[PDB]
Parts: C-alpha cells; sequence; structure tokens
RNA sequence: AUGUUAAGUGGAAAAGGAUGUGGGGUUGCACAGACAACUA
RNA sequence: GCACCUCGAUGUCGGCUCGUCGCAUCCUGGGGCUGUAGUCGGUCCCAAGGGUUGGGCUGUUCGCCCAUUAAAGCGGCACG
RNA sequence: GAUAAACGCUGAAAGCAUCUAAGUGUGAAGCCCACCUCAAGAUGAGAUUUCCCAUUUCUUUAAGAAAGUAAGACCCCUGAG
C-alpha cells in the first residue's frame, strides 16, 4: 500500500486513546469513535503515525489502506471538519432555515421538510445556496445527496438541486 | 459385536480400526464375540487387552 | 377499549334531523358486571372478564356461583373476554352501561349467524346451474371434481353441507342515538343473527 | 443499461468492474455504454 | 442362539448432559448429540431397546453456520393446499426461534420409526445460557469433534 | 503430509465475454529518477 | 421419425359446470436508456398479489366483424 | 419490518478512479406482520378462576379388588332462535 504506508501527523489539540480496538481522536471540535482492526497497530511519538502491516494476507493490502485512510478522515474532521455546497437553478425555487428545519419549494404542490442530526447544521445565506457542516465525512455525505435527492437536475434546462461543481449534460429539446 | 467394542475401545483411547491393528501385531486371536462379551462383563480384562495392543502399535 | 354485551330485539326505522329515513337496529344491554382481571403476573396477558344477563338459581351450579361470588352478583348467562383495555381504569363489581358509547362513534359488531341446514352448491356457495333444456341433465349440481393427472382431488372443493351458524364481525356502523333509563342503543344497518341472540359491540379497530 | 452476455468497452473512458459477481462497464462520458453482464 | 447380552427396559441408567453450542457448526454440534441420544457410546447398546442418555443444549442462539448459509439455506413446508407451499425460513430461525433449528437438524439424524420418535423426546434445547433443569444434577459435556 | 476452490462449484448444458485467483516463461520503461496525480 | 405400452375393450372435438399450476407479463406496481421539450410513446430489467367483456356469422376450433374495456396474455393438467 | 431491479455515502486493493472487499443507507400491487375466520388428538395433549374431600374382606399391602356416595352429569318428558 502506497496510503497504507503514509504519515498522519495530528494537528494540536489530538488526543488518541487506546482500548483494545476502539480508537477515540478529540480535538477542539469533536471526540468521534471508530473501531479499526487488529492487524495493523498504533503508534507512538506523538505528532506523527505510521501504521504497519504483517504480511502473507492474500490480497496483502486493502485492509490497510481503508485502516488509515478512515483516520486520517477523522484526524482531518475533529480538528478542522468538512463541507458540502448545494446551488439551486430552477426559476421560483428557495431554501429557508429554522434551526434543524429545512425547507424547500422546487415545483412540487408541497413543501419539503428535512431535518438535520446532533453533529451536523445547515447554512443558507440566500435562496439558491445550501451548506451541510459536521464533522464525519460519511453523515455529511449522506445527507447532501439525501437533499439533493429531492429534486436531480434535468438536462433541458438544469433545473433542480446540485452539488456545487457537478457537470451536467445539455440536449437540444426541439421547439415542439 | 463390532459397534459394542468400538464403544468399550473408545473409553480406553482407541478406537476400533486401530484397536484391531495392535492386537493382530501382538498375535491375540480373541473373537469379536468373546471381545465384545468381556467388554459388556469383565471390564479390567478388556483394559489389559487394550494395553497390550496400545504397546504394540507404540513401536 | 369500549365494549359492552347486549342482546337483539328487531330492526326498525327513524328520520333524522334534516329529515332522512334510515334503517336501524335496537340492540337491548343491561348493565354488564366486571367478574375477574386477568393481569401478567398471574396470566400471562391482560383482558377483563364481564358478565350479562341475570339467570335464576336453580339454573345454576354450586362452581358457578363460587365464580360469581366475589363480585357479589347473581349467576350469568353469558360471559366474554374484552381485549386491548388499559387495565387501571376497572376492578371486580364495575358496571358497564350503555353510556359508554354517545352518537356518532363508528363501532364494530360481532354475532352468530343464523342457522340453515343441509344445503347445496348452489345455495351455499353461490354457483350457477346447468341448462333447464336442449337435452340437458345437469340442473343443480356441484361441477367436475378436478383433472385425472394425480388420482385425487384436491382440497377446498366445495360442496354440500352445513349452511350458517359461524360467527361474523361487521364493521364501522355508526350509533345513531342511546337511551339510558331503557337500557338500549340504536344502530344504523343490519347485524348478524336470530332475534334473542347474543351481540357484542366494540369501538371499530380502523380508526 | 445493456444487459447481454457481451459486455466490451466501447469508448475511450468505459472501465469494466465487477459489483458482485457480476462485470459491468461504467463510462462517464456517455450514459449509452454502461453495461452488465447477464 | 446362544451367549450375547441384551439388555432390558428399565436396566441401563440414563445420564443427564449439558453441552454449549457457542461456534460449533450445526451440523457437526447435531451429529454428536444425535450419537449420544442413541447410546452409541455405551457398550450396552441394543438396537431394539432405549439405552441413549438425555442431552440439555444451551446457547443455541449463537450457533455457527459457515459460507452464505444464514441467507441461502431454507426451509420449506407444504400445508397440502393447492399452491401452498412455504418458503418463509432462513437463517432467520436463528435469530427468532432458534430451537426449531437446532431441532430440525437433530431430527433428520435419528431412525423414522417409534423407537427414534421416543429418542427425541430428551433433546432440551435452550437460546440463553440457563436451562430449568438443575434437579436432575446434569454433567458437562466437552466436543472437539 | 503438501497444496487449490468461495462457486453449495462439488451435486445437469454451448458459441462467446471478463482487472476472479494459483504456477511457469518472454520482455519494454525504471535512483544520469520511473506509471498515476496534480501547475503552467 | 420410431413401434416399448394398452386388441379377454385406455370413449373423439367445441360448448357447459368446477378449476388449478408455469412465466417467455395483456392491465395495474417499481426502474435504467432514448433519435425522452410537455401530452403520448419505443425498448430493455425486476415483479405471478389480484384482474382479464357481451353479441353477429359458421358443428366448428381458428377466423372475420359490431359495440365496449384499465386490459380483452400465452402455455401445461390423458391437446384438464 | 426485511428485500428485487435500480440508485448511493464513505472507502482501499491499484498515490488516482471506483456502490464493496471492511463499514453505511434508500427502494415494488411482491415476502413477513397488519384485517377476518378455524385451532391444545400442538400424544410437546399448555394456562387461569371456582366446586367436592375416606366402608369390607385379603391375593399381600401393592398405582390390589369390590361396594355405597360428594361436586356434577345423564336416561325420560314440553319444545325451537
Ligand atoms: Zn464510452
Amino acid at each position: 500500500s502506497r496510503i497504507g504506508n503514509k504519515v498522519v501527523v495530528l494537528p494540536a489539540g489530538v488526543e488518541i486513546k487506546q482500548d483494545g480496538n476502539n480508537i477515540t481522536v478529540k480535538g477542539p471540535k469533536g471526540e468521534l469513535t471508530r473501531e479499526f482492526s487488529s492487524d495493523i497497530k498504533m503508534n507512538i511519538e506523538g505528532n506523527e503515525v505510521t501504521f504497519t502491516r504483517p504480511n502473507d494476507s492474500k490480497e496483502m493490502k486493502t485492509i490497510h489502506g481503508t485502516t488509515r485512510a478512515n483516520f486520517n478522515n477523522m484526524v482531518v474532521g475533529v480538528s478542522e471538519g468538512f463541507q458540502k455546497a448545494l446551488e439551486l437553478i430552477g426559476v421560483g425555487y428557495r431554501a429557508q432555515v429554522q434551526g434543524n428545519k429545512l425547507t424547500l419549494n422546487v415545483g412540487y404542490s408541497h413543501p419539503v421538510e428535512m431535518t438535520a442530526p446532533e453533529g451536523v447544521t445547515f447554512e443558507v445565506p440566500a435562496n439558491t445556496q445550501v451548506i451541510v457542516k459536521g464533522i464525519n465525512k460519511e453523515v455529511v455525505g449522506e445527507l447532501a445527496a439525501n437533499i439533493r435527492g429531492v429534486r436531480p437536475p434535468e438536462p433541458y434546462k438544469g433545473k433542480g438541486i446540485r452539488y456545487v461543481g457537478e457537470f451536467v449534460r445539455r440536449k437540444e429539446g426541439k421547439t415542439g | 459385536w463390532i459397534a459394542r467394542i468400538n464403544a468399550a475401545a473408545r473409553m480406553n483411547g482407541l478406537s476400533y480400526s486401530k484397536l484391531m491393528h495392535g492386537l493382530k501385531l501382538a498375535e491375540i486371536d480373541i473373537n469379536r464375540k468373546m471381545l465384545a462379551d468381556l467388554a459388556v462383563n469383565d471390564a479390567a480384562a478388556f483394559t489389559a487387552l487394550a494395553e497390550q495392543a496400545k504397546d504394540a502399535l507404540s513401536k | 377499549t369500549k365494549g359492552i354485551l347486549g342482546k337483539k330485539v328487531g330492526m326498525t326505522q327513524i328520520f333524522t334531523e334534516s329529515g332522512e329515513l334510515i334503517p336501524v337496529t335496537v340492540v337491548e344491554a343491561t348493565p354488564n358486571v366486571v367478574l375477574q382481571v386477568k393481569t401478567v403476573e398471574t396470566d400471562g396477558y391482560e383482558a377483563i372478564q364481564v358478565g350479562y344477563q341475570d339467570k335464576r338459581e336453580v339454573l345454576s351450579n354450586k362452581p358457578a356461583k363460587g365464580h360469581v361470588a366475589k363480585a357479589n352478583t347473581a349467576p350469568k348467562r353469558f360471559i366474554k373476554e374484552f381485549k386491548n383495555v388499559e387495565l387501571g381504569e376497572y376492578e371486580v363489581g364495575k358496571e358497564i352501561k350503555v353510556d359508554v358509547f354517545q352518537a356518532g362513534d363508528v363501532v364494530d359488531v360481532t354475532g352468530t349467524t343464523k342457522g340453515k341446514g343441509f344445503q347445496g352448491a348452489i345455495k351455499r356457495h353461490g354457483q350457477s346451474r346447468g341448462p333447464m333444456s336442449h337435452g340437458s341433465r345437469y340442473h343443480r349440481r356441484p361441477g367436475s371434481m378436478g383433472p385425472v393427472a394425480p388420482n385425487r382431488v384436491f382440497k377446498n372443493k366445495r360442496l354440500a353441507g352445513r349452511m350458517g351458524g359461524d360467527r361474523v364481525t361487521i364493521q364501522n356502523l355508526e350509533v345513531v342515538k342511546v337511551d339510558v333509563e331503557r337500557n338500549v342503543i340504536l344502530i344504523k344497518g343490519n347485524i348478524p343473527g336470530a332475534k334473542k341472540s347474543l351481540i357484542t359491540i366494540k369501538s371499530a379497530v380502523k380508526a | 443499461m445493456k444487459v447481454r452476455p457481451s459486455v466490451k468497452p466501447m469508448c475511450e473512458h468505459c472501465k469494466v468492474i465487477r459489483r458482485k459477481g457480476r462485470v459491468m462497464v461504467i463510462c462517464p462520458a456517455n450514459p449509452k455504454h454502461k453495461q452488465r453482464q447477464g | 442362539m446362544r451367549t450375547t447380552y441384551m439388555a432390558k427396559a428399565g436396566e441401563v441408567e440414563r445420564k443427564w448432559y449439558v453441552v454449549d453450542a457457542t461456534d460449533v457448526p450445526l451440523g457437526r454440534l447435531s451429529a454428536v448429540v444425535a450419537s449420544v441420544l442413541r447410546g452409541k457410546n455405551k457398550p450396552t447398546f441394543t438396537p431394539h431397546v432405549d439405552t441413549g442418555d438425555f442431552v440439555i443444549v444451551i446457547n443455541a442462539d449463537k450457533v455457527k453456520l459457515t459460507g452464505k448459509k444464514a441467507t441461502d439455506k431454507i426451509y420449506y413446508r407444504h400445508s397440502m393446499y393447492p399452491g401452498g407451499l412455504k418458503s418463509v425460513t432462513a437463517g432467520e430461525l436463528r435469530d427468532k426461534n432458534s430451537r426449531r433449528l437446532i431441532e430440525t437438524s437433530v431430527k433428520g439424524m435419528l431412525p423414522k420409526n417409534t423407537l427414534g420418535r421416543k429418542q427425541f423426546t430428551k433433546l432440551n434445547v435452550y437460546g440463553g445460557a440457563e436451562h430449568p433443569h438443575a434437579a436432575q444434577q446434569p454433567e458437562v459435556l466437552d466436543i472437539t469433534n
């Protein structure tokens, strides 16, 4: 593994508790925990970690790469957190924020309602922009794909809800 | 007879096939009829025989 | 929840406030008495045992008097159990009367259908006849019994036999009126059973 | 989706995968090219 | 017509046993239990007589299934009405009603006559760690097979 | 004793298709810095 | 095609009555692609719970026609 | 509630990409419940409330025989919902 061999070096605030399997990175925002495996082990000399592999496993590298990717993610987020930005084309559509209630107005004969769990928030500045904010990388992504799931974008005018960099293909619908 | 002998021998650390081989390598010529009769009536005689078989195939 | 036992009197008519004519069924229910309370610690589930319709006393025996003695009533003719009712709120001796229901109150109604005897497949199952002319000899018969290959008849091949006498409930009926000094409920529509037969009325399961 | 027992990359950007015991082609340039073997 | 012993009805003592089923594959445990219920481990074995012991199986909830048996092994039943197969069950039995599971495995490894049906009434199976039979003073059996 | 298979293959079937895994070979490009990724 | 089976007997087709099963799906449910603007459609995938009409003409299946319907499925069961 | 086709989120083997291998979701008139009826001969014969409580000889004292009874039931008679 090239990923499995790389370095994770923890910025200020990080404390890393060990108990058998569980690891629990903590920082200035959150205190995430995740269950990891046995065949790849911990490390010493604070503000640096490497992971290691007893070889001779069949695939020889997969479990290693994932066991490092996840910890790098936990640290990157517990010190910094992640971000996802959603746009809004399709004339007449707007969002509004009231605590953990995300109100949406997309061409439907009823408004649509979503509610964010503990670690997550919303950020609507304007009737077009939405921002999902958290510590977890998985939960923020799932909730954004949930929101964008309410109305994906069409190709004839590109209306509907999109990630703020989605490249949509545009067709030529004839004029009748 | 054979099933009763298997039952008895597994109590003395053997199975039927290893115990029969052991008794042949020692030149013992008891029937399966008398062997089962011993297995039910005279457990001490059956253990004497099972020890002789265990020593024969210990070579 | 709500639920009472009564007897069937008959059918009549009634006009409403607006002046519509509506068919109805009179049910008479003198006060029901709670004879026993079943709990999870003793019995394994939660219910309530209710009795209805006092009985003369040459007609009961000693075990029945002993069962009815802890509740201070006369021996009863009909004893049922009522389930899914928050126990609390209930105790041996209590009387349940018809003012348990009010006008409105969509309800379920159960009884035992009238008896009719040994009946053929046409009346019993709605099967159709054969022709009455044109050389026919196949009027009022139950059909072919099956195909040849399995060398037998399948189950649920329907035939003649004894008809009626089963229990039936009808859902989502309305209480038109309640009369307290007479122990009478008026229900809109028709109910199963003969006259003088036992009827049970509960609040409706589909709400 | 095309479902055929011959599943073949048919432009440059097509890739082959195995999401179960099941061969598939996946193209980000042309949705007509998406294929699953069956 | 000579001397080989044959046992009688109430002459050979029957002991009680406790077997533990956490991480033993279904059929291997079930084969060992089936031989102990029939009395095949005792030299007084006679085929027209019952001489097996009683068995308690504990922790049936944690029995092992290898491969993809927990989703792909299916039990069928017919009600003898037209079109009435019931393929309802899989390794869902291990979650809910794990006594059905062990019992239907052990029942297929016993003879199919009136002696083998009476030997089945000596299995007592429990999903958890505790049984109600402490007055019969049962001994622990240890599997390695 | 030493290996292979993850498909209940073992315990029915072909042309053709495929970064499934084991073993043996032939070579192009690599610390006078490789393939991939990111600037211009 | 063959002639194993039944010659001291195994009664043919349409209709009637009563159905049951398969899925290579006719309607209704869920989807991917479109040479999919919308309204209608084409095609492929998953799906057998229920549903699937009355007349005229012919002994007639088959077929053609009339008026409807969400639709007027195709096979096995001694061509039940 | 668990799923089919389909669609993911995070993610490496294979520094990238990728729904999948480890983890994590959505999703059908279909599947298991939900509604109605039958059901402990379910010989694995289940549970709760109430009612009733002792003569004579011995094979030998034994799950012994025979006799009169309790609670309760039936025969017999008037009938029908
Ligand atoms: Zn392509």
